[PDB]
């Protein structure tokens, strides 16, 4: 999360590969030397680009640092690419009652809805014995819920010495999305 | 004579000089002290616009606008643009009772500006607006 403004005359590193306003390439000068063209022509200098391994900064008017925000607010307003995926966890337990079940079966619904990632963890009910038979039937029971909306990430594993089982979830893909549309009605309309 | 911190009123003529310059012809530093920022406005006593300063016009961000660093170093920056103009005594307006209240004036003395008076002009409403509620933090 960065911006473009200026700098300030507090520069952190000793050497920059400074820029002039007009894009003329100044070349790598002394710290000292940098704040000198900002006074003498009044610029303020401006972060390019951090990647690059040596310093590059480029001095401009006050207007030219308006000017290029002003079209970063335009490119990302028409092609936004903000593509993070967030994580989401639940802890359940074997013996957990069916109605809070359903409750936390309809909220794996709004994040799957939401693109987001969803790892769904089950443990030992409290002194409760109980195989992973059954306790990996609990993720069968849940992503038949979400038919065609969810599929597997990942699968069940025995994170804690099998004490535990842990999945992740996924939005279906687009194109896995159609896959699934077109074998539906084959099954059904052909028939 | 002695000394009265009391302004001297324009219409009756004085003697207080600075420069050769009467108090309305001095100019004015508006400094207003915010919770998250301290912005800096010298002006001539004809509304002239003389230099701007500001935390994030200095290459700070966030929370370290709401510092006595940044508000000094603003004010050190718009000391030095005014004093390019022939700006030497200043009549400080100050508004908020943010952080960068008193330190942006220490930078206006670290500049080369002399301040001949302090005058607070912070907004207070006799009942007008309602604020926002009370927070939970």
């Amino acid at each position: 999360k960065t911006a473009f403004s200026n700098v300030g005359r507090k520069i952190s590193q000793r050497v920059i590969h400074l820029f002039d306003e007009k894009g003329n390439d100044l070349g790598n000068m002394h710290r000292a030397n940098v704040i000198r063209l900002m006074d003498e022509r009044d610029l303020r200098l401006v972060q390019r680009n951090t990647s690059t391994e040596p310093a590059e900064y480029q001095l401009m008017t006050g207007l030219q640092i308006l000017q290029e925000r002003q079209r970063l607010r335009e490119m990302e307003k028409a092609n936004p690419k903000t593509g993070p995926t967030l994580r989401k966890e639940l802890i359940l337990s074997s013996n957990i009652g069916q109605h809070d079940l359903d409750t936390k079966t309809k909220q794996i619904q709004q994040w799957i809805k939401k693109k987001h990632l969803v790892q769904i963890t089950i443990k030992k009910g409290k002194n409760v014995d109980v195989s992973e038979n059954e306790m990996e039937e609990i993720f069968h029971q849940i992503l038949q819920t979400m038919p065609g909306i969810a599929t597997f990430s990942s699968r069940p594993q025995a994170v804690q010495g099998g004490k535990a089982l842990m999945c992740v979830l996924r939005a279906l893909s687009k194109n896995e999305e159609k896959a699934y549309k077109e074998t539906q009605e084959t099954q059904e309309r052909d028939t | 004579t002695k000394f009265s911190i009391y302004p001297p009123i324009p219409g009756e003529e004085s003697s207080l000089r600075w420069a050769g310059k009467k108090f309305e012809e001095i100019p004015i530093a508006h400094i207003k002290a915010s919770h998250n920022n301290t912005q800096i406005q010298v002006v001539s006593a004809s509304n002239e616009p003389l230099a701007f300063a500001s935390c994030g016009t200095e290459g700070f961000r966030n929370a370290k606008k709401g510092t006595g660093i940044a508000a000094q170093t603003a004010g050190i920056a718009a000391a030095a643009r005014a004093k390019q103009k022939g700006v030497i005594h200043i009549r400080v307006v100050v508004k908020g009772l943010g952080p960068g209240r008193l330190s942006a004036m220490h930078g206006l003395i670290m500049g080369g500006l002399e301040v001949i008076s302090i005058t607070d002009n912070t907004p207070i409403p006799h009942n007008g607006c309602r604020p926002r509620k009370a927070r939970k933090l």
